Protein backbone atom coordinates (compact mmCIF):
# COMPACT_ATOMS: atom_id res chain seq x y z
CA UNK A 1 0.00 0.00 0.00
CA UNK A 2 0.92 3.66 -0.85
CA UNK A 3 0.12 5.71 1.47
CA UNK A 4 1.70 8.81 -0.42
CA UNK A 5 -0.62 8.10 -3.36
CA UNK A 6 -3.09 7.56 -1.33
CA UNK A 7 -2.97 11.21 0.32
CA UNK A 8 -2.78 12.33 -3.13
CA UNK A 9 -5.77 10.37 -4.04
CA UNK A 10 -7.73 11.36 0.01
CA UNK A 11 -6.62 13.94 1.59
CA UNK A 12 -5.66 11.50 4.38
CA UNK A 13 -1.74 11.72 5.59
CA UNK A 14 -0.03 9.06 5.74
CA UNK A 15 0.62 8.93 9.58
CA UNK A 16 -2.84 8.39 9.91
CA UNK A 17 -2.27 5.23 9.26
CA UNK A 18 0.08 4.20 11.73
CA UNK A 19 -1.39 1.70 14.40
CA UNK A 20 -0.89 2.14 18.32
CA UNK A 21 -0.15 5.61 18.03
CA UNK A 22 6.37 -1.08 32.62
CA UNK A 23 8.15 2.09 33.04
CA UNK A 24 5.23 2.79 35.83
CA UNK A 25 7.73 3.15 38.68
CA UNK A 26 10.18 5.65 37.17
CA UNK A 27 6.85 7.34 36.39
CA UNK A 28 5.84 7.32 40.29
CA UNK A 29 10.08 8.35 41.33
CA UNK A 30 9.83 11.16 39.04
CA UNK A 31 6.56 12.48 40.60
CA UNK A 32 8.30 11.63 43.59
CA UNK A 33 11.21 13.62 43.05
CA UNK A 34 10.00 16.93 41.44
CA UNK A 35 10.41 20.27 42.71
CA UNK A 36 6.96 22.37 43.21
CA UNK A 37 5.75 23.99 40.01
CA UNK A 38 7.67 27.44 39.89
CA UNK A 39 6.79 30.17 37.53
CA UNK A 40 7.93 33.23 36.25
CA UNK A 41 6.25 35.98 34.21
CA UNK A 42 9.06 37.94 32.53
CA UNK A 43 9.28 39.54 29.19
CA UNK A 44 12.48 37.91 27.64
CA UNK A 45 13.30 40.14 25.20
CA UNK A 46 13.89 42.71 27.87
CA UNK A 47 15.50 40.57 30.65
CA UNK A 48 18.10 39.81 32.08
CA UNK A 49 17.92 36.08 31.68
CA UNK A 50 21.14 35.78 34.60
CA UNK A 51 18.66 36.79 37.18
CA UNK A 52 17.50 32.62 36.56
CA UNK A 53 19.49 30.81 38.87
CA UNK A 54 20.94 28.25 39.50
CA UNK A 55 21.85 27.04 36.48
CA UNK A 56 19.66 24.24 34.73
CA UNK A 57 20.06 21.08 33.70
CA UNK A 58 17.51 20.99 30.96
CA UNK A 59 16.31 23.75 29.04
CA UNK A 60 13.22 23.23 27.03
CA UNK A 61 13.13 26.65 24.62
CA UNK A 62 9.65 27.59 22.80
CA UNK A 63 10.19 30.76 21.47
CA UNK A 64 6.67 31.97 19.29
CA UNK A 65 7.56 31.48 16.08
CA UNK A 66 5.40 33.51 13.26
CA UNK A 67 4.61 30.16 11.52
CA UNK A 68 2.62 29.30 14.22
CA UNK A 69 0.30 32.00 13.68
CA UNK A 70 -0.96 31.48 9.55
CA UNK A 71 4.48 39.19 19.60
CA UNK A 72 6.12 36.60 17.47
CA UNK A 73 10.02 35.93 17.77
CA UNK A 74 12.52 35.80 14.75
CA UNK A 75 15.37 33.29 14.54
CA UNK A 76 17.75 36.56 14.75
CA UNK A 77 15.97 37.57 18.40
CA UNK A 78 16.22 33.82 19.36
CA UNK A 79 19.78 33.64 18.36
CA UNK A 80 20.64 36.59 20.79
CA UNK A 81 19.58 34.85 23.81
CA UNK A 82 22.54 33.92 26.16
CA UNK A 83 21.01 30.52 26.64
CA UNK A 84 24.96 29.70 27.66
CA UNK A 85 25.00 31.92 30.63
CA UNK A 86 22.35 29.74 32.23
CA UNK A 87 22.71 26.82 31.16
CA UNK A 88 24.94 24.01 33.56
CA UNK A 89 28.44 22.73 32.32
CA UNK A 90 26.41 19.50 31.32
CA UNK A 91 23.18 20.21 30.35
CA UNK A 92 20.37 19.18 27.67
CA UNK A 93 18.36 21.87 25.67
CA UNK A 94 15.07 20.54 23.97
CA UNK A 95 14.37 23.42 21.18
CA UNK A 96 11.13 23.90 19.24
CA UNK A 97 12.15 24.57 15.41
CA UNK A 98 9.22 24.29 13.64
CA UNK A 99 9.20 22.90 9.75
CA UNK A 100 10.95 25.52 8.40
CA UNK A 101 14.14 27.96 8.41
CA UNK A 102 13.76 26.99 12.11
CA UNK A 103 15.43 23.11 11.10
CA UNK A 104 18.80 25.33 10.17
CA UNK A 105 18.77 28.29 12.21
CA UNK A 106 17.94 26.13 15.32
CA UNK A 107 20.75 24.41 14.82
CA UNK A 108 23.08 27.30 14.61
CA UNK A 109 21.75 28.30 17.71
CA UNK A 110 22.41 24.97 19.46
CA UNK A 111 26.37 25.38 18.26
CA UNK A 112 26.04 29.44 19.25
CA UNK A 113 25.05 28.47 22.47
CA UNK A 114 27.60 25.54 22.74
CA UNK A 115 25.75 22.29 22.38
CA UNK A 116 25.68 19.79 20.02
CA UNK A 117 22.40 18.22 18.62
CA UNK A 118 22.10 14.45 19.68
CA UNK A 119 18.38 14.05 18.82
CA UNK A 120 15.81 15.42 16.10
CA UNK A 121 12.29 14.63 17.57
CA UNK A 122 9.72 14.73 15.51
CA UNK A 123 6.22 15.65 16.18
CA UNK A 124 4.17 14.08 13.07
CA UNK A 125 0.21 15.51 13.03
CA UNK A 126 -2.11 13.26 11.86
CA UNK A 127 -5.54 15.32 9.72
CA UNK A 128 -8.17 11.85 10.83
CA UNK A 129 -10.71 14.69 11.50
CA UNK A 130 -10.23 16.88 8.72
CA UNK A 131 -9.20 15.45 5.33
CA UNK A 132 -3.20 23.32 3.49
CA UNK A 133 -1.89 26.69 2.60
CA UNK A 134 2.12 26.87 1.45
CA UNK A 135 5.12 28.63 3.01
CA UNK A 136 6.86 30.03 -0.47
CA UNK A 137 9.50 28.22 -0.70
CA UNK A 138 7.94 24.93 0.18
CA UNK A 139 8.26 21.39 -2.19
CA UNK A 140 5.44 19.65 0.23
CA UNK A 141 2.74 20.02 2.43
CA UNK A 142 4.54 20.50 5.55
CA UNK A 143 2.89 17.97 8.46
CA UNK A 144 5.29 17.57 11.38
CA UNK A 145 7.32 20.11 13.79
CA UNK A 146 11.02 19.34 15.33
CA UNK A 147 12.17 19.46 18.64
CA UNK A 148 15.52 18.93 18.36
CA UNK A 149 18.00 18.00 21.56
CA UNK A 150 21.35 19.37 22.34
CA UNK A 151 24.02 18.52 25.00
CA UNK A 152 27.05 20.02 26.19
CA UNK A 153 29.65 18.44 28.50
CA UNK A 154 30.44 15.11 29.39
CA UNK A 155 12.33 3.42 25.97
CA UNK A 156 10.75 6.48 23.97
CA UNK A 157 11.47 6.78 20.37
CA UNK A 158 12.41 9.82 18.96
CA UNK A 159 8.42 10.49 17.15
CA UNK A 160 5.04 11.88 18.72
CA UNK A 161 1.83 11.37 16.82
CA UNK A 162 -1.26 13.32 17.91
CA UNK A 163 -4.04 14.98 15.88
CA UNK A 164 -2.85 18.63 13.93
CA UNK A 165 -4.54 20.97 16.77
CA UNK A 166 -7.24 23.42 15.73
CA UNK A 167 -5.63 26.85 13.84
CA UNK A 168 -4.32 29.10 16.01
CA UNK A 169 -3.37 26.31 18.59
CA UNK A 170 0.06 26.84 19.47
CA UNK A 171 0.66 24.33 22.05
CA UNK A 172 3.11 21.53 21.17
CA UNK A 173 2.41 17.77 22.71
CA UNK A 174 2.44 17.49 26.42
CA UNK A 175 4.32 13.99 25.61
CA UNK A 176 7.85 16.53 24.75
CA UNK A 177 7.50 16.41 28.74
CA UNK A 178 7.40 12.74 29.26
CA UNK A 179 10.46 12.24 27.05
CA UNK A 180 12.28 15.06 28.76
CA UNK A 181 11.62 13.28 32.38
CA UNK A 182 12.04 9.83 31.15
CA UNK A 183 15.52 10.98 30.09
CA UNK A 184 16.35 11.39 34.28
CA UNK A 185 18.78 14.22 33.20
CA UNK A 186 18.55 16.51 37.09
CA UNK A 187 15.79 18.08 38.46
CA UNK A 188 16.51 21.66 37.47
CA UNK A 189 14.42 21.88 34.64
CA UNK A 190 13.42 25.71 32.63
CA UNK A 191 10.82 26.18 30.52
CA UNK A 192 11.15 29.27 28.65
CA UNK A 193 8.21 30.67 26.68
CA UNK A 194 5.97 28.40 28.38
CA UNK A 195 2.27 29.78 29.34
CA UNK A 196 -0.24 29.33 32.57
CA UNK A 197 -1.33 26.30 30.48
CA UNK A 198 2.08 24.13 30.64
CA UNK A 199 3.06 25.19 34.29
CA UNK A 200 3.90 21.62 35.80
CA UNK A 201 5.79 20.12 38.55
CA UNK A 202 9.21 19.99 38.27
CA UNK A 203 9.59 22.82 36.19
CA UNK A 204 10.32 26.37 36.31
CA UNK A 205 8.18 28.07 33.84
CA UNK A 206 8.93 31.66 32.43
CA UNK A 207 6.91 33.34 30.05
CA UNK A 208 5.59 36.70 28.49
CA UNK A 209 1.99 35.91 29.03
CA UNK A 210 1.90 34.51 32.53
CA UNK A 211 -0.23 35.66 34.78
CA UNK A 212 0.93 34.78 38.42
CA UNK A 213 4.65 34.42 39.62
CA UNK A 214 5.60 32.66 42.40
CA UNK A 215 9.35 32.71 41.91
CA UNK A 216 12.16 33.73 44.11
CA UNK A 217 15.38 32.59 43.55
CA UNK A 218 16.65 31.83 47.04
CA UNK A 219 13.62 29.35 47.51
CA UNK A 220 14.37 27.42 44.54
CA UNK A 221 17.83 26.97 44.69
CA UNK A 222 17.24 25.55 48.41
CA UNK A 223 15.44 22.28 46.23
CA UNK A 224 18.58 21.62 45.38
CA UNK A 225 21.03 22.38 48.14
CA UNK A 226 22.67 19.50 49.78
CA UNK A 227 22.19 16.76 50.16
CA UNK A 228 20.11 17.27 47.12
CA UNK A 229 22.43 18.57 44.09
CA UNK A 230 23.04 15.62 41.76
CA UNK A 231 19.79 13.64 41.94
CA UNK A 232 18.46 12.51 38.51
CA UNK A 233 15.35 13.13 39.31
CA UNK A 234 14.61 9.40 38.66
CA UNK A 235 15.50 7.82 42.48
CA UNK A 236 14.24 8.16 45.62
CA UNK A 237 14.51 11.47 48.06
CA UNK A 238 16.92 11.31 50.38
CA UNK A 239 15.75 10.64 53.67
CA UNK B 1 15.04 8.04 -23.56
CA UNK B 2 12.61 7.63 -20.73
CA UNK B 3 13.45 3.46 -19.92
CA UNK B 4 15.90 2.92 -16.78
CA UNK B 5 19.75 3.81 -17.51
CA UNK B 6 22.85 2.75 -14.89
CA UNK B 7 26.82 2.99 -14.95
CA UNK B 8 28.84 1.27 -12.83
CA UNK B 9 31.31 3.07 -11.22
CA UNK B 10 32.90 4.71 -8.35
CA UNK B 11 30.76 8.35 -7.68
CA UNK B 12 34.74 9.63 -7.00
CA UNK B 13 36.30 9.11 -9.95
CA UNK B 14 33.47 9.37 -12.85
CA UNK B 15 33.35 12.51 -14.78
CA UNK B 16 29.54 13.31 -14.19
CA UNK B 17 30.03 16.21 -16.66
CA UNK B 18 29.16 14.28 -19.51
CA UNK B 19 25.44 13.40 -18.40
CA UNK B 20 23.83 16.69 -19.12
CA UNK B 21 21.13 18.75 -16.54
CA UNK B 22 18.99 16.83 -14.41
CA UNK B 23 15.53 18.51 -12.99
CA UNK B 24 16.10 16.31 -9.60
CA UNK B 25 19.12 14.52 -7.76
CA UNK B 26 18.97 12.24 -5.33
CA UNK B 27 21.62 10.94 -3.11
CA UNK B 28 22.14 8.49 -0.61
CA UNK B 29 25.73 8.99 0.47
CA UNK B 30 28.18 6.31 2.82
CA UNK B 31 28.50 9.45 4.96
CA UNK B 32 31.63 8.75 7.64
CA UNK B 33 29.18 8.49 10.66
CA UNK B 34 31.90 8.19 13.27
CA UNK B 35 30.82 4.59 13.80
CA UNK B 36 32.33 0.70 12.59
CA UNK B 37 32.02 0.38 8.87
CA UNK B 38 29.89 -2.03 7.16
CA UNK B 39 30.59 -0.33 3.65
CA UNK B 40 33.79 1.84 2.58
CA UNK B 41 32.62 5.34 3.36
CA UNK B 42 34.17 8.93 1.96
CA UNK B 43 35.23 11.58 4.07
CA UNK B 44 33.87 14.49 5.03
CA UNK B 45 36.59 16.13 2.41
CA UNK B 46 35.60 13.87 -0.53
CA UNK B 47 31.83 14.25 0.42
CA UNK B 48 32.26 18.32 -0.14
CA UNK B 49 34.57 17.79 -3.28
CA UNK B 50 31.72 15.68 -5.44
CA UNK B 51 30.98 17.40 -7.98
CA UNK B 52 27.55 17.96 -7.73
CA UNK B 53 27.21 21.68 -8.80
CA UNK B 54 27.39 20.31 -12.91
CA UNK B 55 24.31 18.26 -12.58
CA UNK B 56 21.94 20.52 -12.50
CA UNK B 57 20.93 24.44 -13.35
CA UNK B 58 17.40 24.66 -12.04
CA UNK B 59 15.93 21.99 -9.96
CA UNK B 60 16.09 19.64 -6.67
CA UNK B 61 18.32 17.71 -4.51
CA UNK B 62 16.95 15.13 -1.67
CA UNK B 63 19.79 14.53 0.23
CA UNK B 64 19.65 11.29 2.81
CA UNK B 65 21.06 11.83 5.90
CA UNK B 66 21.55 10.41 9.32
CA UNK B 67 23.64 11.15 12.78
CA UNK B 68 26.26 14.15 11.89
CA UNK B 69 25.24 13.89 8.14
CA UNK B 70 22.20 15.70 9.57
CA UNK B 71 24.56 18.91 9.96
CA UNK B 72 27.25 17.33 7.10
CA UNK B 73 24.60 17.10 4.96
CA UNK B 74 23.71 20.40 5.49
CA UNK B 75 27.17 21.57 4.92
CA UNK B 76 27.26 20.19 1.54
CA UNK B 77 23.65 21.20 0.03
CA UNK B 78 24.62 24.95 1.14
CA UNK B 79 28.29 24.45 -0.45
CA UNK B 80 26.86 22.35 -3.74
CA UNK B 81 24.85 26.03 -4.41
CA UNK B 82 21.05 24.47 -2.56
CA UNK B 83 18.86 25.96 -0.07
CA UNK B 84 17.43 23.86 1.92
CA UNK B 85 14.04 24.27 1.63
CA UNK B 86 11.98 20.95 2.90
CA UNK B 87 12.72 17.93 4.91
CA UNK B 88 11.18 14.43 3.99
CA UNK B 89 10.91 12.11 7.22
CA UNK B 90 10.29 8.21 6.33
CA UNK B 91 8.43 6.49 9.53
CA UNK B 92 9.58 3.55 9.31
CA UNK B 93 6.64 0.03 9.95
CA UNK B 94 6.32 -3.56 9.69
CA UNK B 95 3.44 -5.21 7.55
CA UNK B 96 0.88 -4.34 10.53
CA UNK B 97 1.30 -0.18 10.46
CA UNK B 98 3.48 -0.22 13.81
CA UNK B 99 6.38 1.69 14.12
CA UNK B 100 10.00 -0.49 14.33
CA UNK B 101 21.93 7.12 21.05
CA UNK B 102 19.01 8.40 23.81
CA UNK B 103 16.20 7.78 21.88
CA UNK B 104 15.31 4.69 19.68
CA UNK B 105 14.82 5.68 15.87
CA UNK B 106 11.67 5.48 14.10
CA UNK B 107 12.82 7.23 11.15
CA UNK B 108 15.15 8.54 8.67
CA UNK B 109 15.31 11.62 7.00
CA UNK B 110 15.82 13.19 3.48
CA UNK B 111 16.89 17.14 3.07
CA UNK B 112 15.81 18.65 0.06
CA UNK B 113 17.37 21.56 -1.73
CA UNK B 114 16.59 23.85 -4.21
CA UNK B 115 18.96 25.41 -6.89
CA UNK B 116 18.35 28.34 -9.42
CA UNK B 117 14.65 28.71 -9.68
CA UNK B 118 12.59 25.60 -11.06
CA UNK B 119 9.83 26.32 -12.60
CA UNK B 120 6.97 23.77 -14.02
CA UNK B 121 6.53 21.53 -11.06
CA UNK B 122 4.06 20.11 -9.27
CA UNK B 123 4.76 21.52 -5.31
CA UNK B 124 2.72 20.98 -2.65
CA UNK B 125 1.16 17.66 -4.00
CA UNK B 126 2.69 15.26 -1.58
CA UNK B 127 3.40 15.86 2.46
CA UNK B 128 6.59 15.60 3.71
CA UNK B 129 6.05 12.16 6.04
CA UNK B 130 6.42 8.93 4.46
CA UNK B 131 5.01 5.32 6.27
CA UNK B 132 6.49 2.71 4.30
CA UNK B 133 7.61 -0.97 5.32
CA UNK B 134 10.89 -1.71 5.99
CA UNK B 135 13.26 -3.61 3.62
CA UNK B 136 16.58 -5.10 2.93
CA UNK B 137 19.12 -2.99 5.06
CA UNK B 138 20.07 0.62 3.46
CA UNK B 139 16.88 0.22 1.29
CA UNK B 140 15.12 3.67 0.57
CA UNK B 141 11.37 3.30 0.09
CA UNK B 142 9.87 3.19 -3.35
CA UNK B 143 7.55 5.87 -2.21
CA UNK B 144 10.08 8.64 -2.45
CA UNK B 145 9.83 7.88 -6.34
CA UNK B 146 6.25 8.46 -6.93
CA UNK B 147 6.47 11.90 -4.32
CA UNK B 148 9.42 12.49 -6.79
CA UNK B 149 7.50 11.81 -10.04
CA UNK B 150 4.21 13.77 -8.79
CA UNK B 151 6.87 16.41 -8.24
CA UNK B 152 8.18 16.38 -11.42
CA UNK B 153 6.51 14.49 -13.99
CA UNK B 154 8.59 13.22 -17.32
CA UNK B 155 11.98 15.14 -16.41
CA UNK B 156 15.30 13.38 -16.43
CA UNK B 157 16.91 12.20 -12.68
CA UNK B 158 19.70 11.09 -11.89
CA UNK B 159 20.55 9.20 -8.38
CA UNK B 160 23.99 8.73 -6.93
CA UNK B 161 25.40 5.81 -4.76
CA UNK B 162 21.91 3.79 -5.92
CA UNK B 163 21.70 0.10 -6.14
CA UNK B 164 20.14 -2.27 -8.60
CA UNK B 165 16.92 -2.42 -7.54
CA UNK B 166 16.70 1.34 -7.61
CA UNK B 167 16.87 1.71 -11.13
CA UNK B 168 13.78 3.41 -12.57
CA UNK B 169 12.47 5.03 -15.76
CA UNK B 170 13.28 8.34 -16.38
CA UNK B 171 16.44 7.88 -14.05
CA UNK B 172 20.03 7.48 -14.47
CA UNK B 173 21.67 5.60 -11.62
CA UNK B 174 25.21 5.56 -10.31
CA UNK B 175 26.22 3.33 -8.05
CA UNK B 176 29.49 0.67 -8.10
CA UNK B 177 27.50 -2.52 -7.07
CA UNK B 178 25.52 -1.99 -10.36
CA UNK B 179 25.76 -4.39 -13.53
CA UNK B 180 27.89 -3.44 -16.28
CA UNK B 181 27.00 0.23 -17.83
CA UNK B 182 23.50 0.45 -19.81
CA UNK B 183 22.71 3.84 -21.40
CA UNK B 184 20.19 4.90 -24.05
CA UNK B 185 20.00 8.31 -23.98
CA UNK B 186 22.18 9.95 -27.10
CA UNK B 187 23.62 12.51 -26.11
CA UNK B 188 24.57 10.41 -23.28
CA UNK B 189 25.97 8.03 -25.20
CA UNK B 190 27.84 9.90 -27.23
CA UNK B 191 29.52 12.05 -25.05
CA UNK B 192 30.35 8.90 -22.66
CA UNK B 193 32.19 7.41 -25.87
CA UNK B 194 34.11 10.75 -26.31
CA UNK B 195 35.24 10.81 -23.12
CA UNK B 196 35.63 7.25 -22.18
CA UNK B 197 36.85 5.41 -25.49
CA UNK B 198 38.17 2.57 -23.90
CA UNK B 199 34.88 2.17 -21.33
CA UNK B 200 37.15 2.76 -18.38
CA UNK B 201 36.86 4.94 -15.99
O1 LIG C 1 27.68 2.86 1.14
C1 LIG C 1 26.62 2.35 1.24
N1 LIG C 1 26.34 1.07 0.56
C2 LIG C 1 27.40 0.43 -0.23
C3 LIG C 1 27.34 0.82 -1.78
O2 LIG C 1 28.37 0.09 -2.41
C4 LIG C 1 26.05 0.45 -2.31
C5 LIG C 1 25.78 0.86 -3.69
C6 LIG C 1 26.32 2.23 -4.15
N2 LIG C 1 27.52 2.80 -3.39
C7 LIG C 1 28.63 3.48 -4.08
C8 LIG C 1 29.83 3.89 -3.31
C9 LIG C 1 30.94 4.59 -4.02
N3 LIG C 1 32.10 4.97 -3.24
C10 LIG C 1 32.13 4.43 -1.88
C11 LIG C 1 33.47 3.75 -1.58
C12 LIG C 1 34.42 4.38 -0.56
C13 LIG C 1 35.76 3.70 -0.24
C14 LIG C 1 36.13 2.39 -0.95
C15 LIG C 1 35.17 1.76 -1.97
C16 LIG C 1 33.84 2.44 -2.29
N4 LIG C 1 30.86 4.87 -5.45
C17 LIG C 1 29.66 4.43 -6.21
N5 LIG C 1 28.54 3.75 -5.51
C18 LIG C 1 27.65 2.33 -1.94
C19 LIG C 1 25.51 3.00 2.09
C20 LIG C 1 25.23 4.51 2.08
C21 LIG C 1 24.11 5.09 2.97
C22 LIG C 1 23.28 4.15 3.87
C23 LIG C 1 22.13 4.65 4.78
N6 LIG C 1 21.31 5.04 4.15
C24 LIG C 1 20.38 4.10 3.70
C25 LIG C 1 19.34 5.00 4.11
C26 LIG C 1 18.39 5.29 2.94
C27 LIG C 1 17.20 5.18 3.91
C28 LIG C 1 18.13 4.48 4.92
C29 LIG C 1 20.27 5.55 5.00
C30 LIG C 1 20.31 7.09 5.00
C31 LIG C 1 20.98 8.11 5.93
C32 LIG C 1 19.45 8.00 5.89
C33 LIG C 1 23.58 2.66 3.87
C34 LIG C 1 24.68 2.07 2.98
Amino acid sequence: NDYCQHFVDTGHRPQNFIRDVLIRLKDELIAKSNTPPMYLQADIEAFDIRELTPKFDVILLEPPLEEYYRKCWTWDDIMKLEIDEIAAPRSFIFLWCGSGEGLDLGRVCLRKWGYRRCEDICWIKTNKNNPKTLDPKAVFQRTKEHCLMGIKGTVDIDLIITEEPEIGNIEKPVEIFHIIEHFCLGRRRLHLFGRDSTIRPGWLTVGPTLTNSNYNAETYASYFSAPNSYLTGCTEEIE
Amino acid sequence: LFPPQWICCDIRYLDVSILGKFAVVMADPPWDIHMELPYGTLTDDEMRRLNIPVLQDDGFLFLWVTGRAMELGRECLNLWGYERVDEIIWVKTNQLQRIIHWLNHGKEHCLVGVKGNPQGFNQGLDCDVIVAEVRSTSHKPDEIYGMIERLSPGTRKIELFGRPHNVQPNWITLGNQLDGIHLLDPDVVARFKQRYPDGII
